[PDB]
């Protein structure tokens, strides 16, 4: 169960029906839902976001943060057919997450689960299996060198 | 089976591999690349160099070693081109495993290393290189070749 | 299912795919109408003013388009509850006084839910559409 | 197809259940058992109206 | 003064240049090629990402990050709160590096030079400069 | 004909029609309940499958659309000649990429 | 629905409730228990006693009040035995709610109290008493009976 | 979502595959894991368990403590069909926890979460939903009269 | 002197008496019935838990706690560190109450009297007294 | 998955359920063997000494039992890494010199992972078993 | 053959042996018992301890020796469970005899001693122990294992 080329092409194709707009509203709503799920399942992680004002989920800071995530994921997926560049960006994102203490691999497994829970609610014909097989690949690279 | 070295994975690998051999002196390039890979392997794991004594690795510019680099590169080319036909590929790779079994001193760790070296080199020479597909497939290929090794 | 924030987003996207490209829009509309009138032919009397007897008449075309426009505002504002409430109140006012049995709204729903997958032909969710339609229709009724 | 009669766990009245065989795998190296995949459907007349309760299963 | 019609226009044209993945990469790379060609004084700032070699993976990943952030800001152009938050976030990512504030004008210069090659429409230079400046102003101290 | 995406990579596929529901108020797009039956015998095992699926027939396009029943984006689409009706071409398509990855020639049995 | 007063909950409740009525003078026991519950309720919430004026609560040993204790105990017995059939139970409980609505002065607080009293008594008389199941179910039963009360 | 009789019977049945032995090894391992999780998510609580040498966690003292917990939970579960006795033991355990200052209800919600995270890792066919629904019942009684 | 085979035997027989939930409660209750029958001088100590009424919930819960602790100690019989720790923990739970140290011998007496009724095997009295004493010794000061 | 402390505990418990009751133990063993030899029949030549040609022979029964005993020591010591390492080294020595392709170990794994759920029939985890088997097999190979 | 370790003898032995391994930490018990037997053998006949140098007997709580105690206990368990099938038992015991032959220094007297120690320990741990049957059978088992010893 690796991340096949078909899986990557699939994800790339379905991706423009999950958010993707000249406006950030869908990104905010969906990413927001992903984190509501994450915090519901791993509430300890919610403390890691006070810098971006999780306590006030309608704040510009938190919105802008969600958009930062969404666009980060966008960047990752867009790089699926450019493995070298994907590797560099993956490393970059990883270090960005190492600077933040308290962020664990377990939290990443968690967010994978919440993504998998949220995406099929916002778009039909979303290949969940493909998503899982590929996310494992992305996260395992981002979240290595973090506390287990 | 699918997912790990899938159909499209194999298509990508073949298409990208095809880029290297454009001109009439493909032999020169195969020899150069094979020589690079092998000598790099002998540097990384020094105990390996002795295993190539019968192909005159001490004179890598020499005849015998050049012909040998052609041997490995052509085996690699063959196995890549055979990825359309899994059964035939499996048979060829099995023959290779047999051949590497008859060379005592060859170990799986050597194949792990040569995998690393191979991917590192291919990232350079190939302008378009899908690491996911290549690694997915070669895990299986090199796996099968090293499958009959004692150590 | 129920009209979540999420499933509302899904319905919204699918409605974009179905309605937003004014090509077969009047035909989409008219298909919905042929289905509705096929289920409850007695309802044609409510549309005398707008030529319900002939759904190919320009007056009825204009009508069905007005409808789909209203419904479009409703769907488009599923994620903007204030605006949604506003449009729903407006539609409700436009519909009060007219003796419309739940019967007819079920006909409308069934029509929409058969023409929609014929339009999209692909990835669509009849449960989400059922939920959100129920919300909008409840809004129009009271 | 058959009638399910509940007397524990759930508080359902008597109702139809279907076991729908969807696939089988029988390894030639282990024929002692057949690995079955199936869909379990139940017609529940829960709240005045009828509703299907189905799930995917394996064994 | 980046008004409704301005930001709407910029949003559209941006969608033209960045919304298609088949020429997004060419777009980024050419933006950088131009920038570094006409202002090589700038290249020193990008040693961390091989700015001397834009055809490298390091720099490619960089340019990708750039265009992504630019996408975020252009997309938040209508949400003043989240906009301000995002622009201060960009500020934090740039303030640590001693960046000549008039380099942003040059960046805009390269952007406007490269853009029409990826636009099926005529570049609205007014809208673009106005919005780009309402972004850069926030990035700068 | 060709095939590089289906799970079992079978020689042949039997499509069995089980039921047809035609809405009186929308007769142009009948709904079918069909089963996709596959029987593949490899070395390691023998696999048999009967996948219940929902389908729509489009008179407009002379086309059967069979929605996937398993957890892959794999749908079956049968294009009719317009005049034959005892033979269609069954293309297997990723519901998402729209990529055409398998084709079978179906005949009425 | 399940979890709150589940199937097994109901089975437990019925099985344990059955223990009380072993012999032929079950009427004596029902009257005693009902009289206990009711007079205790009238003591705990004194405003209640007036509501039973028409059944002669001032003479709890008397005919009318005894017959009445039989009324409540039999309604309770019926509702317990009806827990197999949720729809019929719901209908019977609804009839009870109607009956208690037609008695102005009856309030939900009275039902909360009688719930407490009931559970306290049952803990004593029953040798085997699963409080979780009993409370789970009676929350719903007494809930439904008090559902049509003005206060 | 209460704690049904079925849930209790379920838990009682599955319980003999999670630790339960004439030897304490499994109890120590599993309970130990539960607390590793707890402290990972609510590190402030780790300060309470010194007396028991939380700090050196191979200390006969800490082992014996873990075993005390495991056996306490055992006692609770075994009393699921004896509600009166369960109530008394629940009260007893509660007071034992009131004597310890710094122990909050939040810490109890936390340990519920960590139990729910650990148990399905050590035994298959463990009914997680049942466990949650019943634990809520146990903890809410133990941890009332404590501070949120 | 509670050696390997001793503690192994005691572990097994204990599993017989306490490992089955259907007769664990009868076991505890009968242990107490016997103890209080043959040494009513002891009952004063248990006023906190209605020792005068062993059929009460208070005392039931008590006996349950007892058997639980006894289970812990018997189970820690092979882990000397954790054993000592557990036995000193039991000590702390008993030292506050003025308990005649020869009451433990009586407790063991009742235990040995009740045990064979719940053992499908023959009671190994030697092993049981030896291990019980290596426990009580630690409980006492 | 990977061989956690926890999933090791799980595997250990399930192995208890499957192996510890010497009733059908030789039959369990032999089932494993029939499956293995069915997958890779060429491997029978490695077992000439112990009558691999007839898995019902007393010599081969004795064999398969020796195997399951070794594997039992390995599983039983998953939570005692020193002892585990010891037993794995021992098995490795017993296996070195014998030309055993990874092929055959995959056959063994597949055999075990089909006979196990047939034995337990109920609550079992093929992923945990996959992980821990991989650990033990890697130990035996080197 | 019959009389000496008969069918019923074997049934008794198996049934009684089964009592030890009730719980999930049977490994702990096997290691404890094996360690006891072996160290006791090393005390009774001191020349023996040297023979277990390769399994680190000097650290009996250690890994290697624990794994080894599991080895012997599992061999014993296996041989007991194999008493239903005399031919298979004979084959397994023969393999064991081979294994003990390859350890020079192992003598029949050691097996006599370990027989004594074994029976003495089993009398304690087992609550039900038919010494006649056990000794009848183990005379043959231990006999066969020590049958290929030089001394
Ligand atoms: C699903 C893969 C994930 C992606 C693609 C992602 C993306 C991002 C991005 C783009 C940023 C902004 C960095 C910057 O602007 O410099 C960020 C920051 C951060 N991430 Fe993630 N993230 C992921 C998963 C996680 C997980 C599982 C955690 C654990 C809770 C986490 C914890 C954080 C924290 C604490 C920050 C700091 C934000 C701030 O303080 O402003 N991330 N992430
Ligand atoms: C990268 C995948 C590899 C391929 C495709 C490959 C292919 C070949 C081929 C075709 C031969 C010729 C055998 C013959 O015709 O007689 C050969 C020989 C040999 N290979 Fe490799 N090989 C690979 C990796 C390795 C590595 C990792 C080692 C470890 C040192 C190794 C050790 C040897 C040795 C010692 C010979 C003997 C050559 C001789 O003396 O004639 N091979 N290989
Ligand atoms: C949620 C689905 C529906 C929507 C969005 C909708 C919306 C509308 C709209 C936009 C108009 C135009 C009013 C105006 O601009 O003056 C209208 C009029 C009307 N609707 Fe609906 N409607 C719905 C369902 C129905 C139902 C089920 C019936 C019962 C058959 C119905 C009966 C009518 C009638 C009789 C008129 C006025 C005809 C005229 O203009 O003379 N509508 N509705
Ligand atoms: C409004 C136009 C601009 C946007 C949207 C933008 C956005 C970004 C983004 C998203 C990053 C990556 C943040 C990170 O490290 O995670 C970045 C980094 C950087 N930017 Fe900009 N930027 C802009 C203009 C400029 C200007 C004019 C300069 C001056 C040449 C500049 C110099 C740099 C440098 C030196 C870095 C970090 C290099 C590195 O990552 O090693 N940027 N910018
Ligand atoms: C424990 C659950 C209860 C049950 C099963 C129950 C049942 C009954 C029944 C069967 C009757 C006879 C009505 C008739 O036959 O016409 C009755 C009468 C009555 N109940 Fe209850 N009851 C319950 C709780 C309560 C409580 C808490 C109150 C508050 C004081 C209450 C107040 C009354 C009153 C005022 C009457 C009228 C007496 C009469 O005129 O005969 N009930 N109840
Ligand atoms: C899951 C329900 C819990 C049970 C069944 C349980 C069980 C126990 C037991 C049996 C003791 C031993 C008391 C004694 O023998 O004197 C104890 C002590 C203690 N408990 Fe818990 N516990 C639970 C949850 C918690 C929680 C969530 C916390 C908050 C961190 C907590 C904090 C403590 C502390 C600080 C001690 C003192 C230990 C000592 O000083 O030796 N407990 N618990
Ligand atoms: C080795 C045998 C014994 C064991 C394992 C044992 C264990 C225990 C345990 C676990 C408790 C509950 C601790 C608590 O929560 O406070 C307890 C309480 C108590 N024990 Fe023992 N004990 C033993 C022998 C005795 C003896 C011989 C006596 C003298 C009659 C005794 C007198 C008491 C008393 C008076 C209490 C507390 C009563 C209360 O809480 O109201 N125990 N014991
Ligand atoms: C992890 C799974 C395996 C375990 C636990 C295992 C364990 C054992 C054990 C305990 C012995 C007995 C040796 C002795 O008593 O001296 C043995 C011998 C042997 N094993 Fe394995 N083994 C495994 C997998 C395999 C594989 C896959 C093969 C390749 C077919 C293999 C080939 C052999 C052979 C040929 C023998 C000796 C046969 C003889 O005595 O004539 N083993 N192994
Ligand atoms: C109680 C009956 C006995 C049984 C069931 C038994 C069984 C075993 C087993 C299974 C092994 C492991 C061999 C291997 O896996 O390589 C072994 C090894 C050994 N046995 Fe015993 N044995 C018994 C009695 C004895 C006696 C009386 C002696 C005399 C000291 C002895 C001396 C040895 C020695 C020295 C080893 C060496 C193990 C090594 O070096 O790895 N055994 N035995
Ligand atoms: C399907 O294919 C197999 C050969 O691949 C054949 O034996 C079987 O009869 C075929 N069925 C039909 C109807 O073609
Ligand atoms: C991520 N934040
Ligand atoms: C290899 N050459
Ligand atoms: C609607 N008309
Ligand atoms: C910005 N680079
Ligand atoms: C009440 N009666
Ligand atoms: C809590 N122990
Ligand atoms: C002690 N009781
Ligand atoms: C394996 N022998
Ligand atoms: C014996 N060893
Ligand atoms: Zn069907």
């Amino acid at each position: 169960d690796c991340c096949s080329a078909e899986d990557r092409r699939e994800i790339q194709h379905i991706w423009d029906t999950v958010w993707s707009s000249s406006f950030t509203d869908r990104k905010v709503a969906i990413a927001g839902a992903v984190f509501k799920d994450l915090f519901h399942h791993y509430p300890s992680a919610k403390g890691l976001f006070e810098r971006v004002k999780v306590a006030e989920p309608d704040s510009g800071e938190y919105h802008s943060h969600l958009v930062r995530v969404a666009n980060g994921l966008d960047l990752l997926i867009n790089l699926f057919q450019d493995t070298q560049v994907l590797d560099k960006q993956l490393a970059h994102l990883a270090e960005q997450h190492i600077l933040r203490k308290g962020v664990t691999q377990q939290f990443f497994k968690g967010i994978g689960e919440s993504f998998a829970r949220v995406f099929p609610q916002v778009s039909s014909c979303f290949n969940l299996e493909a998503w899982n097989r590929c996310f494992h690949t992305l996260a395992d690279r981002i979240s290595r060198d973090l506390p287990h | 089976h699918q997912f790990c070295c899938s159909a499209e994975d194999r298509n990508i690998v073949q298409k990208q591999w095809s880029v290297l051999w454009g001109d009439t002196e493909s032999s020169k390039v195969k020899i150069a690349f094979g020589r690079l890979i092998l000598t790099k392997l002998a540097k990384e794991i020094p105990e390996v160099k002795e295993l190539f004594n019968k192909v005159d690795i001490d004179n890598p510019e020499g005849g015998p070693f050049s012909a040998h680099c052609l041997r490995i590169l052509n085996a690699l080319d063959m196995s890549i081109n055979l990825m359309d036909d899994p059964e035939a590929l499996d048979s060829a790779l099995d023959h290779l495993a047999d051949q590497h079994h008859d060379r005592p001193g060859v170990k799986k760790a050597h194949f792990k290393k040569i995998a690393e070296i191979l991917h590192t080199g291919l990232q350079q020479v190939l302008d378009d290189y899908n690491a996911l597909s290549w690694k997915s497939c070669f895990k299986g290929i090199l796996g099968k070749i090293a499958s009959k090794l004692q150590g | 299912s129920e009209c979540d924030v999420l499933t509302r987003l899904k319905v919204k996207a699918q409605w974009r795919r179905a309605y937003s490209h004014g090509h077969n829009r009047e035909d989409f509309a008219q298909a919905i109408w042929r289905a509705l009138f096929a289920q409850v032919p007695d309802s044609r009397t409510l549309f005398k003013r707008v030529h319900g007897h002939d759904t190919t008449s320009p007056e009825f075309q204009a009508h069905a388009l007005r409808v789909l426009a209203g419904f479009d505002i409703a769907i488009s504002t599923l994620d903007q509850p204030d605006a949604l409430k506003a449009e729903l109140d407006h539609l409700e006012k436009q519909h009060e006084g007219r003796h419309i049995p739940d019967n007819y709204f079920d006909a409308f729903k069934t029509a929409l839910l058969h023409v929609l997958p014929a339009q999209l032909g692909r990835c669509w969710d009849k449960d989400a559409w059922s939920a959100c339609f129920d919300h909008i229709a409840h809004g129009i009724k009271g | 197809s058959g009638t399910s009669h509940w007397h524990d766990c759930l508080l359902r009245s008597d109702h139809v259940t279907r076991v729908v065989i969807k696939g089988t795998i029988r390894r030639n190296y282990f024929k002692s058992r057949i690995w079955v995949r199936a869909q379990i459907e139940s017609d529940l007349i829960h709240d005045g109206k009828k509703e299907l309760s189905d799930f995917d299963s394996k064994g | 003064d980046c008004s409704i019609l301005e930001l709407l226009k910029v949003k559209n044209q941006w969608r033209e240049a960045f919304g298609e993945g088949h020429h997004r990469v060419q777009f980024g790379l050419e933006l950088w090629k131009r920038f570094f060609d006409t202002h090589p004084e700038v290249k020193g700032l990008f040693k961390g990402v091989n700015g001397d070699n834009i055809y490298s993976p390091e720099f490619a990943a960089h340019a990708e990050r750039v265009l992504s952030g630019l996408d975020m800001t252009i997309g938040l152009l209508d949400d003043t709160n989240a906009f301000k938050a995002q622009v201060t976030h960009l500020h934090s990512q740039h303030v640590e590096r001693s960046i000549n504030p008039e380099f942003y004008e040059h960046f805009l210069g390269a952007l406007l030079h490269v853009l029409p090659k990826y636009l099926g429409t005529k570049l609205d230079q007014d809208a673009w400069t106005k919005c780009f400046h309402t972004i850069a102003d926030g990035i700068k101290g | 004909v060709f095939d590089h995406c289906t799970k079992r990579r079978p020689e042949n596929i039997t499509l069995s029609v089980e039921s047809i529901s035609v809405a009186a108020f929308f007769p142009g797009f009948p709904k079918l309940h069909v089963h996709v039956n596959i029987h593949k015998e490899t070395d390691e095992d023998e696999v048999e499958v009967s996948l219940p699926s929902d389908a729509i027939y489009s008179f407009a396009e002379d086309k059967l659309i069979v929605y996937p029943s398993e957890d892959d984006g794999l749908g079956l689409v049968g294009q009719f000649d317009g005049y034959n009706f005892d033979r269609f071409v069954g293309d297997i398509i990723h519901e998402a990429s729209k990529e055409h990855c398998a084709r079978f020639i179906f005949h009425r049995k």
